[PDB]
RNA sequence: AAUACUGCCAGCUGGGACUGAGGACUGCGACGUAAGUCAAGGAUGCUGGCAUAAUGGUUAUAUGCCGCCCGUCUUGAAACA
RNA sequence: AACUGGCGAUGCGGGAUGAACCGAACGUAGAGUUAAGGUGCCGGAAUACACGCUCAUCAGACACCACAAAAGGUGUUAGUUCAUCUAGACAGCCGGACGGUGGCCAUGGAAGUCGGAAUCCGCUAAGGAGUGUGUAACAACUCACCGGCCGAAUGAACUAG
RNA sequence: CAGUCAAGCGUUCAUAGCGACAUUGCUUUUUGAUUCUUCGAUGUCGGCUCUUCCUAUCAUACCGAAGCAGAAUUCGGUAAGCGUUGGAUUGUUCACCCACUAAUAGGGAACGUGAGCUGGGUUUAGACCGUCGUGAGACAGGUUAGUUUUACCCUACUGAU
């Protein structure tokens, strides 16, 4: 039996997609496990890579609709070399960690950030008359 | 356990024209021309349009199966010649006895001499497969440079010709020469 | 509602083959008021030809199928008895 | 040797063949009807019909009755059970795979990997006192692991046609 | 004669080469039981001759695998195509030398082969010794010599017309 080997491998590895909510496509084939073992006596500080044989785990990831149905996008990460990391830092502070070392071998706009410039989203995308009007306004005071 | 439609789904690319007489296909390609009798598989070939052709047999059998997956294997291999063709180089070996390698002709027969065969006043001579086209590997020591259009234009020529040179009479397990294979490789290269 | 299933009718119509054994009469019967009928102890009506080797026997021939010498012993003979 | 049944003493219908086996025993006959036994040809009588197995470089084609085993076989067929088992592994392919650490080192070497000795903290998505190789040692390669695809198969015990 | 299995051997290594204990089949070319046929009898030794069969193959042909540098091996497949000797002693069958080959495989044919050969042994009556018996006699004790017909018939076969 595999199975209860994936509802045990799953059940912890089901399980920590909404404990940890961040996504890192980490992307480790062929893997210097002699390096990547070595990569666990560096880990003592947040996190471990945690992969997946993904077409066996491709009914799995398929199985990975359950806390945040976001977590079965592992399948669109099967191909290519792939698995799972478990970590609660948001965007990109992880993937940027595993490949590099000792490796196998929504959102919305008040900032509209132009050239180091503090936008409301309100200012250049104005009513064009909160400054096309004042552009007789020190004309009027000119004048 | 007769699985209730078996087929073998294969893209077609617009390179090739083929003519599919109600089993019998009319192969042209880039590079040339195939045939197959295919009236010993009994299926309904299956144009799409001109970019897959299926094969169909209603309620496939397990070893049906098990000839019919290599099937479509086969076919791209006739899809690799008729458009790009094989061309491999082999090896030779000696140790001692500088052997003599040349495509001799008997009147387009292309024999090889084998001289110097471990000492042997006997001399070989290998005619050529034609359609697998062969060249001398220059500059590189006991390689030759096939070329055709089958897997088997080029890899039964390098079967026999590679069975050309089964050395006997001595302890031949510790006794290593003859005629051995480098490379595998394609008429039109990156092809 | 149909239908399967089964049983019943001492319901109704085609074809085959086989037979007339027996000889006054009884009897048994039924059916018709009776007369009389009948199928009720076994068959009685209408042709045509030959009138002879016709039919049939016979021999011989020929055909389809079957076919271990007698006599003897033994439990056991066609017996290499 | 103790029971029933035949030959003897008894023929006829089935077993190509058959003393003692399958039916059934014996007046002459004739009309209907069957056993035993069967219905490709001989061959009488259905190359009748229905569901499946099998393909045999040594099928098979039977009470009587005139024959193989142990041991097997990724042959086939189907199931039975167990563990991964779509949560994707698997297959296939795409990379490294430890800082402390050559742990204590036995150290002419041993740097993870001759050899004794305990087997570490971590680190990850991976790194093992190292998974081997490469090793004066090694470097480094490498492998677990983890990182890319696929949609489902994997592993074991079988079980008997 | 052939397996199955492996405790182990084989430096190490079960399986190159072997193999403990165990187990499954095969053969009549060996011996036991056996009395169907023969006592109104089917030429029983040995040899000679001569042909054929068989395979479980000696050599010769092709191949494969090893604990197969050459050389020299083992084990296996295909394999019966063709081949697989001469003399001393002993009736011998048997046996043993001595010598030769590529090699000097093994069995069947009413224990193939006497209207085919011989008759050396075997086995009347004659005779001798050693043993045993009163004796008539007995001795797988030894020894000696002591009567091999016929197809013009059928089949078979081969020539012949």
């Amino acid at each position: 039996g595999i199975r209860e080997k994936k509802a045990e491998y799953f059940a912890k590895l089901r399980e920590y997609l909404e404990e940890y909510k961040s996504l890192f496509v980490v992307g480790v084939d062929n893997v210097s496990s002699q390096q990547m073992h070595e990569v666990r006596k560096e880990l003592r500080g947040r996190a471990v890579v945690l992969m997946g044989k993904n077409t066996m785990v491709r009914r799995a990831i398929r199985g990975f609709l359950s806390d945040l149905p976001d977590f079965e996008k592992l399948l669109p990460f099967v191909k290519g070399n792939v698995g799972f990391v478990f970590t609660n830092e948001p965007l990109t502070e992880i993937k940027n960690v595993i490949v590099s070392n000792r490796v196998a071998a929504g959102l919305t706009v008040v900032q509209v950030y132009d050239n180091g410039q503090v936008f409301p989203x309100x200012x250049x995308x104005x009513x064009x008359x909160x400054x096309x009007x004042x552009x007789x306004x020190x004309x009027x005071x000119x004048x | 356990m007769k699985y209730i439609q078996t087929e073998q789904q294969i893209e077609v690319p617009e390179g090739v024209t083929v003519s599919i007489k109600s089993r019998i296909v009319k192969v042209v390609g880039p590079r040339g021309t195939l045939t197959k009798n295919l009236k010993h598989i009994d299926v309904t070939f299956t144009k799409v349009n001109n970019q897959l052709i299926k094969v169909a047999v209603h309620n496939g059998g397990r070893k049906h199966v098990a000839a019919l997956r290599t099937v479509k294997s086969l076919v791209d291999n006739m899809i690799t010649g008729v458009t790009k063709g094989y061309k491999y180089k082999m090896r030779y070996v000696y140790a001692h006895f500088p052997i003599n390698v040349n495509i001799v002709e008997k009147d387009g027969a292309k024999f090889i001499e084998v001289r110097n065969f471990l000492g042997d006043k006997k001399i070989r001579n290998v005619p050529v497969r034609d359609g697998v086209t062969i060249e001398f590997s220059t500059n590189v020591k006991d390689e030759i440079v096939l070329s055709g259009n089958s897997v088997e234009d080029v890899s039964q020529n390098a079967a026999d010709l590679q069975q050309i040179c089964r050395v006997r009479n001595k302890d031949i397990r510790k006794f290593l020469d003859g005629i051995y294979v480098s490379h595998k490789g394609f008429i039109t290269e990156d092809l």
